[PDB]
């Protein structure tokens, strides 16, 4: 694992060598964390500790957006290709459970199952589960065990587990015991998460502009690239020819 | 004709194709300025 | 920059000074590519600004708008222009991209690293590094295959391209079922280049064109992967010369051949170069004159089958050396011409007599008269017609302009190939600067030459 | 005529093959230069 | 003497010639525009190639009275 | 001891001890040129008349059919054939092949291959002798001119009947019809070619006269001055400084060629580039781009055409045009 | 909206001319590139912004 | 005319651009 | 017809091969020269 | 004396020569001898 492209002084930066000499990079970015491209034009970091807690926020947003990008794009594609999914378009899935409505959960590839849980039960379950999980995350303590690989673990294995990267229960497939590949996978994780965050922001803006989901956007744009793009949807109607 | 919003820029459109001819002459100017070093 | 004292090259050979400077050579290349895209965009914007809708493109001295129209933008049935905004967008996109390419070229020429070998080993190269040379060649082959596949995608799914052979006088068509048969595709590359065969210029249908482009794209991608993952074999390493000038000479020979071929495409092909946009070919104009003087005298009651000229061959109709019924006169030399306005009139034996008597369409008559009056004959100050005609009309065919310019370019690039191949051999052998005057080979040879 | 065509094809193929494999036969080494 | 590059790169030369050269250019322009070129060299103006008498090209057929022949066949 | 058959053959082919160098370009050059020479000589002596215009009206061409050396020619291929590649085996009989102009295509194709391989052979011998390689580049200009008149112009015109006839009066016919149809005299590329041949004559005479003028005294008056030069002498046989001084005092002390290498480069480059230009002019007029058309350019105030020397040339070209191929045209426009 | 596009395109022409005259000057100036980084980056950024703005305003004009 | 005047202004600007760059690099340091 | 001819003109004929014996003699001659060059290589 | 650069002098002279030649070519299409 060539770790020197991501950590240390001779790492990859957000501008190339001719555009950015390695003297304008801020001193608090010296290649100690994954995804360090020396990118801080506005002085929002100001020191290593503030950069570290901002990295906590960045990694949490990255993981949530990595889940969210798949959760946005996949049900819409399944519905468009012919699955019995309602509310596949991500911004109109909420209304589908408004007037006592329900959803269909398509367990791939096994089939669509009708979901009996109503909106109130769903939101109560989400509130209690997410509150408990976030409280466990900030406290560093958890009640029960049985994660794969590590097995049934007592409620004390969480001590010494690093925040944002706790091994043991959250690592059933190992894949990270070697520190070099662990750091390299940290770089991969943060880059994928940044890409997913930008993708989710793109999903939101495209959905607001075009009134349709990102799968519809990409499919219609690949159907006709020069007849369906941002400028074409801003134009509104067919342009009067300049003949 | 150009599109109506771009019609007032037709005079500068009509000059552009000679700029590649101007580049080789600029190379000769630069070589003369370095005294054909 | 550098002087002659440190390089051994005078200013008029100053580009040779950057043969072994990878970064500056890259900068020269990128600035040059910016120049090419600049000319494309600027000339396209000039042509659309000077474009006049009622006249056909070939009457207006346009060479790029016919290319985009053949791609199938802004035109309808019969080659009639419906919108010039696609042409304007093409010009604008090229002109803007030329700025980015020019910035990159100027950067790498002036303040970029002189050699890429130290800090950028992926881009660093020496000319004798045959593996790196094949890697770069493979990358470029992959890019070219993707460009050919872009043409295929435009033809199949993105609006199609202009088919001049569509019934009713051509239209923009979706190409379904391209000719992927290897026998049909490579027959063109093994055809004779002479009359009646025409080598690859005689490709006459969009199905054949797009199938050949599928073949070219797939072969270019496969060869690109091949060259990325292989090293030249010992027979190649003994046959070739491995230096930048030698590679340049190989490319010069290849593009000289391409320029001559493009000349012949522009002069002869009316499928990839539709006559609606490029004007008639020379054979097309001669056959159109013959057809027009046939239909006029048919309308005057004359029998165009029994009429013989002063020589006795036949004023309107005669036979090709293989027996086909063809138009009479000197245009017999163009008897192998095929065009969308004449092929409905041809049965198995050639020009069908009853079809010429009863089945002549008004659009065919109009195209024939137009192509007769707009033959690719004119002066270089753009006076249309033969050298004896007076200065009345302002017309030179785009086919004539393209053919003349590209024959000239092909010839000069053949000469440049000769120059650089000879100099590459002499420099590899070590006597490109002259005879040593102390170890002269001829003085060591047996006399009597 | 077909006999003549066969003979001419054989002759042209023979001379072209001689040309091709002659320049394939280590031709850049056939010079009096040093290096 | 002076090796003519020193001449071509001297402000004295250029302050003389920024006056002399444009004056000669303007003199030539005035020579054509004022009709003095036509008067001096006898070239007909575009309106006086043909007269009311002859509507074809002139033809000098006399040698020893060619002066008055060209005087009467010219533009008066 | 290098007993291999192909190795022995290759060492003989690339041998610099042969009286005439063969090389791998020569193994294509010698058979094609021998074929072209044989067919040209046989056809020029005894070929039957050729229906050049395709109008069943043959042109004799050969000595045995009543031509002299000036009027004798190998007549171009029939217009009915056009560009369709007519070899002997594509003819029903040798008589038909002769009637239709087959010898012309045979000689032209073999001559083109032979001169291309002659240029390659020039490069090859320069390489085997340790020379610089650009004599082939210099020879590319007559090769371009021959290709233009024998191949490129028939390609652009659609028929090998428009090739230059292999003869003297045939060459004159080609020139006259070419001027009639394209106004080659008013073509700038042809003007450059004329400047090149005139300048080549001027510069050959000038350089030879200067070298002969500055020859150093090594002989006597009873002996030829050429005897003052010995083949392979190390020292210079003439005074370059004196010749340059005379030239500078003659026209301008500047704008000279005191560098002998620069002088010889100029002597090489001027006629070669100008012949390149005029060969390209022929090749462009193959696609009907033509010379400057200044017919009726000058009009008076009332619009009457004032004829010029270009208009007199146009009258001459009209006389040339209305008389060439007097029975071959059925329609007014000479598009083909 | 047409006047806004015309003003934006005029500004793009002016910025393009400024970049054409200045970027080679800054590049080949002695220590000019290491000092005019901000000015050159501002010019390139405003050039890209003007190009995108003209492209957007074309759909409304 | 306004079209001819604007064409002349653009022509003079583009013609003077490159020479101005060379002149500015000559008087402002060097490295040309 | 009054006489026989090959009638190979035009028709887009691969290498002008109207009879497979022509392709065979081309392949045989090229392969014979190649075989001589190949069994005669590594001899310089 | 060399106060003005010779390359600048030659560039201005060539610019005027190119301008005069462009004027001459423009006059081929207008005025006298323009076929109009
Ligand atoms: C956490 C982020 C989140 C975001 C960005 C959105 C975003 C959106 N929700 Mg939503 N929701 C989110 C969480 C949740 N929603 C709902 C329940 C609903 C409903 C019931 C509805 C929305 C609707 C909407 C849309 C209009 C407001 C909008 C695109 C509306 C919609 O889809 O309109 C078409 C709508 O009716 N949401 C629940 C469960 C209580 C959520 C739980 O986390
Ligand atoms: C004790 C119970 C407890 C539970 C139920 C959860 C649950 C969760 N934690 Mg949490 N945590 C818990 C304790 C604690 N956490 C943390 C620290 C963190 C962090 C720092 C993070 C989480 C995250 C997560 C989420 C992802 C879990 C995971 O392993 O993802 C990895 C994914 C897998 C192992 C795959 C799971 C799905 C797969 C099995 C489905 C397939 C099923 C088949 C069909 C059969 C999840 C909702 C993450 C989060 O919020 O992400 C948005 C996160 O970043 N936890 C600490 C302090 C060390 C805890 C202490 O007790
Ligand atoms: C054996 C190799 C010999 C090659 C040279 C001799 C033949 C060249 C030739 O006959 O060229 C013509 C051919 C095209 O042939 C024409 O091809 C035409 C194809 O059009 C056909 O198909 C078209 C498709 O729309 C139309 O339908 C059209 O109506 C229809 O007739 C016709 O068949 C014509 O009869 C036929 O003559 O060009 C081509 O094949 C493309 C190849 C490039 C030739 C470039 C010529 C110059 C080459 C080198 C110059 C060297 C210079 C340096 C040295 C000096
Ligand atoms: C033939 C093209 C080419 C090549 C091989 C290189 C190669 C290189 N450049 Mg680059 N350069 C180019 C074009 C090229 N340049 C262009 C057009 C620009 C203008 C944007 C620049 C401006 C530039 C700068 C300012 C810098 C480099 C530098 C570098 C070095 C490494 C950084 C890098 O990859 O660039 C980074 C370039 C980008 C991130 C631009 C995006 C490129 C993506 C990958 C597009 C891929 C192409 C894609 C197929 C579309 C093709 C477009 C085509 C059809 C026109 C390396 C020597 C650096 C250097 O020398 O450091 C000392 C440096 O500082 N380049
Ligand atoms: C793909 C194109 C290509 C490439 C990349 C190069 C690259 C190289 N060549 Mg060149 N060359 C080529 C094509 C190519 N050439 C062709 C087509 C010819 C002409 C037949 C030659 C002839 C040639 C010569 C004779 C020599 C070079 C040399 C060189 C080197 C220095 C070039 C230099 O500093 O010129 C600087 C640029 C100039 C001096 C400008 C020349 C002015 C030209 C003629 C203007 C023409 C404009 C005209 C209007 C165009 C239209 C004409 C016609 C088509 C209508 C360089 C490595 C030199 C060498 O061997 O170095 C090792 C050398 O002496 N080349
Ligand atoms: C297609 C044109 C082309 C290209 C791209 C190049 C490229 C190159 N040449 Mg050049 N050159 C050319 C043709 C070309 N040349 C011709 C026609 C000649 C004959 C006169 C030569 C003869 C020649 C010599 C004699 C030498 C080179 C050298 C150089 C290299 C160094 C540049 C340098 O230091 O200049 C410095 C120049 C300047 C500082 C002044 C010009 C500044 C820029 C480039 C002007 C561009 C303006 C442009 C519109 C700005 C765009 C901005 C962008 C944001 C859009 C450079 C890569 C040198 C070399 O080998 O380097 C080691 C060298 O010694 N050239
Ligand atoms: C831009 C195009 C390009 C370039 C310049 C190269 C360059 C190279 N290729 Mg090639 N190649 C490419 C595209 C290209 N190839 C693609 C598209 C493929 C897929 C088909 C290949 C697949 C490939 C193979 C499989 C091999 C190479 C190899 C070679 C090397 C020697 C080839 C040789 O002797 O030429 C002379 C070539 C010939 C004489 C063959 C011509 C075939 C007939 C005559 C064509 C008939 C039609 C024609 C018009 C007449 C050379 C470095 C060789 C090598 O060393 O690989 C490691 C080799 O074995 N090539
Ligand atoms: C300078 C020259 C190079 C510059 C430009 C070259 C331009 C184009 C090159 C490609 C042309 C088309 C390629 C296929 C040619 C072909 O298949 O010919 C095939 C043709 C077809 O042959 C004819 O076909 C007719 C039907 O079309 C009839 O059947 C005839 O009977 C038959 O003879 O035969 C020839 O023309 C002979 C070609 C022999 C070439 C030998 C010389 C090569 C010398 C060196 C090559 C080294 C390697
Ligand atoms: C009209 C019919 C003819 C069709 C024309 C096209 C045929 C396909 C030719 C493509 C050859 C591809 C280039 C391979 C390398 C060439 C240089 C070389 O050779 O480099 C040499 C290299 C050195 O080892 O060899 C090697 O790497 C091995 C290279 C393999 C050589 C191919 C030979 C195939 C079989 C030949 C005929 C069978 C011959 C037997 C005839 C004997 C008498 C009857
Ligand atoms: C290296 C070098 C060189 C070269 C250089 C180059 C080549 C450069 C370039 C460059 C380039 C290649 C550039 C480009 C550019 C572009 C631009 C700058 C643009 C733009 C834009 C605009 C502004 C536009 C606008 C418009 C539109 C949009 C449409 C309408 C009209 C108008 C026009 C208005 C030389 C030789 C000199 C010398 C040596 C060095
Ligand atoms: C797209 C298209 C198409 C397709 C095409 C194609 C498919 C092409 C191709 C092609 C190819 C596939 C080609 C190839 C080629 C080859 C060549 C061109 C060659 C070569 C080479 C050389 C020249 C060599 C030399 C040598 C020798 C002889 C020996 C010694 C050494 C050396 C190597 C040097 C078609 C027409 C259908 C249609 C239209 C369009
Ligand atoms: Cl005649
Ligand atoms: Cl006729
Ligand atoms: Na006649």
């Amino acid at each position: 694992p060539d770790l020197e492209k991501w950590y240390g002084p001779d790492r990859k930066l957000f501008l190339p060598g001719g555009l950015l000499d390695r003297d304008d990079v801020p001193e608090y970015l010296n290649g100690e964390l994954a995804g360090d491209y020396g990118y801080d034009p506005l002085g929002l970091g100001k020191d290593e500790e503030q950069v570290e807690k901002y990295r906590a926020n960045e990694l949490l947003h990255a993981r949530w957006a990595m889940l969210a990008a798949a959760g946005i794009i996949i049900p819409e594609g399944l519905q468009a290709n012919g699955a019995d999914i309602k509310g596949g378009t991500w911004f109109e899935t909420g209304a589908e459970m408004l007037n006592g409505g329900t959803l269909n959960y398509f367990a791939v590839p096994f089939g669509v199952v009708q979901n009996p849980l109503p909106l109130a039960a769903v939101t109560l379950i989400e509130i209690v589960l997410l509150g408990a999980v976030e409280k466990f995350r900030v406290d560093g303590t958890g009640p029960a065990g049985f994660s794969p690989g590590v097995g049934k673990f007592d409620s004390d294995i969480f001590d010494g587990l690093d925040k944002l990267y706790p091994g043991g229960p959250f690592d059933p497939l190992n894949l990270a015991d070697d520190p070099e590949v662990f750091a390299e996978l940290q770089v991969k994780e943060i880059k994928n998460g940044r890409l997913a965050m930008i993708a989710v922001l793109a999903f939101a803006i495209q959905s607001y502009v075009t009134g349709e989901g990102p799968y519809a956007n990409i499919t219609k744009h690949l159907s006709d690239p020069f007849g369906y793009n941002l400028l074409t949807v801003l134009q509104g109607d067919d342009r009067v020819p300049t003949l | 004709k150009l599109p109506e919003a771009y019609a007032p820029f037709s005079p500068i459109v009509d000059v552009l194709p000679i700029i590649p001819v101007l580049f080789i002459l600029l190379a000769f100017v630069w070589q003369a300025s370095v005294s054909f070093r | 920059g550098r002087d002659q004292e440190t390089t051994g090259f005078a200013w008029w050979a100053g580009n040779a000074r950057l043969i072994n400077l990878s970064g500056k050579l890259l900068g020269a290349h990128v600035a040059h590519a910016g120049l090419i895209v600049f000319w494309a965009g600027a000339m396209n914007l000039f042509e659309v600004s000077h474009f006049v809708p009622e006249k056909p493109m070939y009457e207006q001295g346009l060479i790029l708008l016919p290319h985009i129209a053949t791609l199938g933008y802004g035109v309808g049935p019969g080659g009639e222009v419906l919108d010039t905004f696609p042409y304007f967008v093409s010009g604008v996109l090229h002109l803007i991209s030329s700025a980015v390419l020019g910035f990159g070229g100027v950067y790498h020429s002036l303040i970029g690293p002189e050699t890429l070998e130290e800090s950028y080993p992926f881009f660093g190269y020496v000319w004798k590094d045959k593996n790196k040379m094949t890697n770069i060649l493979g990358y470029h082959l992959i890019i070219l295959g993707c460009g050919a596949w872009l043409l295929v995608l435009k033809a199949l799914y993105f609006g199609g391209v202009y088919d001049t052979w569509a019934p009713g006088g051509g239209d923009v068509r979706i190409i379904s079922n391209p000719t992927t048969n290897a026998a049909i595709i490579f027959g063109y590359i093994v055809k004779s280049p002479f009359g009646g065969d025409g080598w690859i210029v005689s490709v006459d249908n969009l199905e054949d064109i797009i199938g050949g482009h599928i073949w070219i794209g797939t072969l270019c991608i496969l060869g690109g992967i091949w060259h990325i993952y292989t090293t030249p074999w010992p027979w190649a390493r003994r046959a070739f010369v491995w230096s930048g000038e030698a590679y340049l000479s190989y490319s010069l020979a290849a593009v000289s051949l391409m320029g001559f071929t493009a000349c012949c495409f522009a002069w002869f092909n009316n499928t990839a170069y539709p006559s609606e946009f490029y004007g008639p070919t020379g054979p097309e104009a001669s056959q159109a004159q013959a057809f027009t003087f046939l239909v006029r005298d048919q309308r005057l009651g004359a029998n165009v089958a029994s009429a013989q000229g002063p020589t006795g061959l036949g004023k309107y109709l005669m036979r090709s050396p293989t027996g086909e019924i063809i138009f009479g006169g000197e245009t017999m030399r163009f008897w192998d011409f095929r065009g969308p306005w004449v092929e409905p009139l041809r049965g198995p034996s050639g020009l069908d007599l009853v079809k010429l008597k009863n089945d002549i369409q008004p659009w065919q008559e109009r195209r024939a008269a137009e192509y007769m009056t707009h033959a690719p004959l004119g002066s270089l100050n753009s006076v249309g017609g033969v050298a004896t005609e007076i200065n009345a009309v302002n017309f030179v065919s785009p086919r004539s302009w393209l053919a003349t310019s590209h024959f000239c370019l092909g010839f000069f690039f053949f000469v440049g190939h000769l120059w650089h191949a000879g100099r590459a051999r002499a420099a590899a052998a070590g006597f490109e600067k002259g005879i040593d005057r102390v170890d002269e080979p001829v003085l060591s040879m047996r006399p009597l030459d | 005529m077909l006999t003549l065509k066969i003979f001419v094809y054989t002759v042209v193929t023979f001379f072209v093959g001689l040309f091709i494999f002659g320049f394939l036969s280590n031709d850049p080494s056939r010079n009096p230069g040093k290096g | 003497e002076r090796p003519f590059s020193d001449i071509l790169t001297s402000i004295r030369y250029w302050v003389i010639h920024s006056i002399t050269v444009p004056s000669l250019f303007i003199a030539g322009w005035l020579f054509v525009s004022t009709g003095l070129a036509y008067d001096v060299f006898g070239s007909p103006r575009p309106n006086e190639y043909f007269t009311e008498d002859r509507q074809d090209a002139p033809l000098i057929t006399d040698r020893f009275n060619a002066l008055e022949q060209v005087k009467k066949l010219s533009a008066q | 001891e290098n007993t291999s058959l192909w190795a022995r053959f290759c060492e003989w082919i690339t041998s610099t001890e042969n009286r005439l160098y063969i090389g791998w370009f020569g193994v294509i050059m010698i058979p094609t040129l021998l074929t072209a020479i044989s067919v040209y000589i046989i056809a020029f002596i005894a070929a039957p008349p050729v229906d050049i215009d395709g109008i069943r009206e043959p042109v004799s061409g050969s000595l045995l059919y009543g031509n002299n050396i000036i009027t004798g020619a190998v007549v171009p291929t029939s217009n009915a054939i056009g560009l369709h590649f007519y070899p002997i085996w594509e003819a029903a009989s040798l008589d038909e092949w002769l009637y239709n102009g087959g010898p012309y295509q045979l000689v032209v194709c073999h001559f083109f291959l032979g001169v291309c391989c002659y240029m390659g052979r020039e490069w090859e011998l320069s390489y085997r002798l340790g020379m610089r390689p650009w004599i082939a580049v210099a020879y590319s200009a007559p090769v371009a001119a021959a290709t233009a008149v024998f191949i490129i112009y028939p390609i652009g015109q659609g028929s090998f009947s428009d090739g230059m006839p292999l003869g003297i009066s045939g060459t004159f016919n080609f020139m006259i019809v070419f001027q009639a149809e394209h106004n080659i005299l008013m073509h700038p590329f042809h003007m450059f070619g004329v400047a090149g041949v005139f300048g080549g004559s001027l510069f050959s005479a000038m350089h030879g006269s200067l070298v002969t003028s500055s020859l150093i005294r090594e002989t006597t008056e009873n002996e030829s001055a050429n005897a003052g030069y010995k083949f392979g002498q190390e020292e210079e046989t003439y005074n370059i400084v004196a010749a340059h001084g005379y030239f500078g005092r003659l026209i301008f002390q500047y704008a000279s060629f005191n560098n002998s290498r620069s002088l010889h480069f100029f002597l090489a480059v001027w006629p070669v580039v100008c012949i390149w230009l005029t060969a390209l002019g022929i090749s462009t007029m193959a696609f009907n781009l033509n010379g400057f058309n200044f017919n009726q350019s000058v009009v008076d105030s009332n619009g009457r055409v004032l004829n010029t020397w270009a208009d007199i040339i146009n009258r001459a070209n009209l006389g040339m045009e209305v008389m060439h191929e007097r029975n071959a045209h059925n329609f007014p426009l000479d598009l083909a | 909206m047409t006047s806004i596009l015309q003003i934006a395109l005029l500004g793009l022409v002016l910025v393009s001319f400024a970049l054409v005259v200045g970027v080679p000057v800054v590049f080949a100036s002695p220590n000019g590139w290491t000092e005019n980084k901000g000015v050159v980056f501002s010019g390139l950024s405003v050039w890209f912004l003007l190009v995108f703005a003209v492209g957007v305003f074309n759909s409304f004009a | 005319s306004l079209t001819l005047i604007l064409q002349l202004v653009a022509l003079f600007a583009v013609v003077a651009a490159g020479p101005l760059v060379v002149v500015l690099l000559s008087v402002r340091g060097g490295n040309l | 017809l009054v006489d026989d001819r090959m009638n190979g003109d035009g028709t887009g004929l691969p290498f002008g091969v109207n009879d497979g014996i022509l392709g065979w003699v081309i392949a045989g001659t090229l392969g014979t020269i190649w075989a001589i060059y190949f069994v005669s290589q590594k001899d310089l | 004396i060399g106060r003005i650069p010779l390359w600048l002098v030659g560039t201005v002279v060539g610019l005027l020569a190119i301008g005069l030649l462009a004027i001459f070519f423009y006059g081929s299409y207008v005025g006298l001898g323009s076929s109009l």
